């Protein structure tokens, strides 16, 4: 990061610690939210504190702040990247990517296909059974991490 | 005597990984029309405004009479 990047992080980090003791608790966390319309329990807000709480010592310090934020960064820029792919193997922009499409980005990426395994890649990665793969299958397809 | 059998045991995983990508569909779906605020977001978005808001004073101001 820079030095404008890490600014931006410490006064996102600020809005919840008010008391600057440099770590946000659950109170701290219950009371941002409260300022939502949410009515969070304190035992609600202790798994949210506990998603983010690396260490485990019950608050979340700024570092541990930082990792969760690049990740939702990581996730945006994802589903960013994702979208311009479909794009591009969309090639008639119908939003579905077909048997030939898919055969062509394959072809393109280094690999030597028949017809029965183009069909088993579609076949798997096909949700709605309509035999071509549109965004959102396409997606989970991207993000297998199977 | 009865087993499912490999080919029965496939059409079974067809059908529950099946379910599972629709689970992860309406997952994806629940999250981008959620009314429920993420708090992180929302910190981060009310932080880049106020930025963005105070550079385009600066900017006014630097581009007054010219
Ligand atoms: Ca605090
Ligand atoms: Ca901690
Ligand atoms: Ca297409
Ligand atoms: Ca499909």
């Amino acid at each position: 990061l820079t030095e404008e990047q890490i600014a931006e992080f410490k006064e996102a980090f600020s809005l919840f610690d008010k008391d600057g003791d440099g770590t946000i608790t659950t109170k701290e966390l219950g009371t941002v939210m409260r300022s939502l319309g949410q009515n969070p329990t304190e035992a609600e807000l202790q798994d949210m504190i506990n998603e983010v709480d690396a260490d485990g010592n019950g608050t979340i310090d700024f570092p541990e702040f930082l990792t969760m934020m690049a990740r939702k960064m990581k996730d945006t820029d994802s589903e960013e990247e994702i979208r311009e792919a479909f794009r591009v193997f969309d090639k008639d922009g119908n939003g579905y990517i077909s048997a030939a499409e898919l055969r062509h980005v394959m072809t393109n990426l280094g690999e030597k296909l028949t017809d029965e395994e183009v069909d088993e890649m579609i076949r798997e990665a096909d949700i709605d059974g309509d035999g071509q793969v549109n965004y959102e299958e396409f997606v989970q397809m991207m993000t297998a991490k199977a | 005597a009865f087993a499912l059998s490999k080919d029965k045991e496939e059409e079974i995983r067809k059908i529950l990984r099946n379910n599972l990508q629709k689970t992860r569909q309406r997952l994806r779906s629940y999250n981008r029309h959620t009314l429920v605020a993420d708090p992180y977001e929302e910190a981060w978005n009310q932080m880049l405004l106020r930025r963005q808001k105070a550079r385009q004073l600066e900017q006014k101001i630097n581009n007054y009479l010219t």
